[PDB]
DNA sequence: ATCACAATCCCGGTGCCGAGGCCGCTCAATTGGTCGTAGACAGCTCTAGCACCGCTTAAACGCACGTACGGATTCCGTACGTGCGTTTAAGCGGTGCTAGAGCTGTCTACGACCAATTGAGCGGCCTCGGCA
DNA sequence: TGCCGAGGCCGCTCAATTGGTCGTAGACAGCTCTAGCACCGCTTAAACGCACGTACGGAATCCGTACGTGCGTTTAAGCGGTGCTAGAGCTGTCTACGACCAATTGAGCGGCCTCGGCACCGGGATTGTGAT
């Protein structure tokens, strides 16, 4: 499922980084990144979610773990 | 048959890609992804949209800034071809 | 009547107040004029984002201001970028390609 | 109810800018910027408070608080809208 | 003035009883307890104040030490807070 | 008997549940419980801390411990250096 | 003009702690400059402290202060 | 570049501060002057700021070092430090 | 320097969904006394910060010298990019079902406060073993 | 080889433990209506595999310079003393304004409605690309 990035996926988020030309080795790595991201932010979300006896995650756990990391987001709520 | 020079359209998509302001991983397979995720750490678990539309922008927006650290970090090399080193390079001064 | 209007703001002073009680600690207590002083600067904030919001809505020829605008001015000023460091929902990234690139 | 901080920042807008409009997406963006820039200020404040050992928030707290968060040239011009609506209110 | 002087040292005896420790790293460990106390009560009442409570309870630290300390340290530490509440229950 | 005993801690409860009073809930209550997962919790990662910090000055064959071994300890452990981030005055560096 | 009392020498011995093993001549006005912005955002901040106290000698206490509003966190003096 | 590993290894070692004492203390001073005339300093302050600026710079130089290893040279150099330095966010 | 061409900007139309304004109600902002308690203010003091001077010497500085290393040049093969044909899996609209988040009413476990007692931390003094 | 510091004995003093009171926070049960999940059929678009070819990364070579090392002279840092005085810290007074409470009335939160501004399509105008 994480394949499920797909290689067009990756080299459009690079166009938006400015990257003209893109290593054949590249989106494994990015895809390593990002796996490592979620985990790192859902782990949190998932903690508020079980603290509020809840068994739904909101879109307001998700910006509280963020913050948390550090990654403060506009637009969600908080 | 027109054939552009390698190197044309990279560019062309350059420009295009930072007009925008669009969402670039697909929402299916990015909501699938996210549910397998959270799947560790919790089963039964249910997600409002609006969560996991907070989690891929998140994720757009880290992946975003991670290329252009490892951008400049090619471009220091004396390269324009980015490549797996400047990723670890880049995510190391970063301090992740 | 109102003390917002008696400092002539248009943030609520005494909401602003109640959210101040709210986040002291243990015996704590909120000064009238620390909520004057706290709408102001909110009151200043917003509006030095929304002109710089407003202006750069202006260049591209519209009438609403959209999470573009509002990350366009942003990261288009020194202090309000060094100050506000939260992802803009929607916003994209201001373009920009290297020299060596071309 | 929900309260929200909708009215004052378009209240704003329409003072600085009496053509352009904001969107709900603008309005959400501006409603999460007032509530961290206030968390901040709040708990700078609070920190304030305990250090020098004192129980009251004042605008000597808010002013010192606005000085140690909010950038250079913008410490002076915020300062100098609170202390002119302090001024006022007190008058 | 309070400080965690008499406590850091009744552990250190406790885990290493052959080996003191000086004035300087006395110092040192009192600023750790002290900055590991203020993130664990900034993180408590944060809890509180997201799901509406007032009251701070074993939950909210239990948490606050799930959201604050990395992997195996997190495991540990809740088994420990665990014990020692239910040995002050009985 | 102090509430130490009763939860058979070494840290004081007591003194906690005042500092959390302190701090409280922004004008609430702390719960009775509190103190003693705090107490608990604190006195765990001062024991680990030490005990990293004893195998280091004994490696170095003193009878005393110094912020050197202090940051000896919390440097060669992965989730102690994670979890503290501060600058120890008096410990050098970890050659490298 | 006291920015120049960080000797050369001492800029050596700092890059050597840190691992460089061959410097550019041109680095030392680079680490100084580095120096001095560093300073200014901490005593800029230790200032406010103490003025807000309404002193005039700074403590190492509002130095600590300062230091972990930047996130320079230090022990041994708090 | 062998005594320069002798000095790389031998600092390492150590744990005592590397600028003296009397030139930093008159840099704070100069420093401070701007800021608010006619301040004193206690003597832990400025050993705590001397720790803090030292920290500081042996943090930067790693990066910098890492950032000459990666082109392949092993001089350091202005753009290096520009580099980890823009890459952190400090600039 | 010339010129055909894929590609992008500009202008015009439309019709669709979101902003902006208006109503009604309700929750909280505002007012007036009471009271007390947290802080501004005046003194005292004795701590510690600062301004001199000598002097010892270890650190810094200026200069010479040689070689290790960074930068320009050249060359070449392979990994990338570009475009085309096929396919395959996302996206949209509709349908249905059911877990579950959210509100309300009772009440019962729990924590704050005060008066008394006492016991565990904090500072002082000292010294003999760890350390530079 | 001592010297310079940490571990222990001792002085009280402030706060931690008992216990009864009393209000209230939240645990729980019950119901409601939202919203998350699952399935299905079309159908246009994006992904994937492939062929071909130019640009680019990387290596090998050469050379000039710039950086490290060593030596001798200079300097100013650090130690060690000395007087001296602001001012940080503590005590005590008295008081100025913020919290609690009762009553009340207006500003804002949901709900609704309407039109106009932004989005997509389509046709000319332009503008770098790339062979000539």
């Amino acid at each position: 499922n994480i394949q499920g990035i797909t290689k067009p996926a990756i080299r459009r988020l690079a166009r938006r980084g400015g990257v003209k030309r893109i290593s054949g080795l590249i989106y494994e790595e990015t895809r390593g990144v990002l796996k490592v991201f979620l985990e790192n932010v859902i782990r949190d979300a998932v903690t508020y979610t079980e603290h509020a006896k809840r068994k739904t995650v909101t879109a307001m756990d998700v910006v509280y773990a963020l913050k948390r990391q550090g990654r403060t987001l506009y637009g969600f709520g908080g | 048959p027109h054939r552009y020079r390698p190197g044309t359209v990279a560019l062309r998509e350059i420009r295009r890609y930072q007009k925008s302001t669009e969402l670039l991983i697909r929402k299916l397979p990015f909501q699938r992804l996210v549910r397998e995720i959270a799947q560790d750490f919790k089963t039964d678990l249910r997600f409002q949209s609006s969560a996991v539309m907070a989690l891929q922008e998140a994720s757009e927006a880290y992946l975003v800034g991670l290329f252009e650290d490892t951008n400049l970090c090619a471009i220091h090399a004396k390269r324009v071809t980015i490549m797996p080193k400047d990723i670890q390079l880049a995510r190391r001064i970063r301090g992740e | 009547v109102s003390r917002s209007q008696r400092a002539g703001l248009q943030f609520p002073v005494g909401r602003i107040h109640r959210h101040l009680k709210s986040r002291t600690t243990s015996h704590g207590r909120v000064g009238a004029t620390a909520a004057v002083y706290s709408a102001a600067i909110l009151e200043y904030l917003t509006a030095e984002v929304l002109e710089l919001a407003g202006n750069a809505s202006k260049d591209l020829k519209v009438k609403r201001i959209t999470p573009r605008h509002l990350q366009l001015a942003i990261r288009g000023d020194e202090e309000l970028d060094s100050l506000i460091k939260a992802t803009i929902a929607g916003g994209g990234v201001i373009p920009h390609i290297h020299k060596s690139l071309i | 109810r929900k309260e929200s901080y909708s009215i004052y920042v378009y209240k704003v807008l329409k003072q600085v800018h009496p053509d352009t409009g904001i969107s709900s997406k603008a309005m959400g963006i501006m409603n999460s910027f007032v509530n961290d820039i206030f968390e901040r200020i709040a708990g700078e404040a609070s920190r304030l408070a305990h250090y020098n050992k004192r129980s009251t928030i004042t605008s000597r707290e808010i002013q010192t608080a606005v000085r140690l968060l909010l950038p250079g040239e913008l410490a002076k011009h915020a300062v100098s809208e609170g202390t002119k609506a302090v001024t006022k209110y007190t008058s």
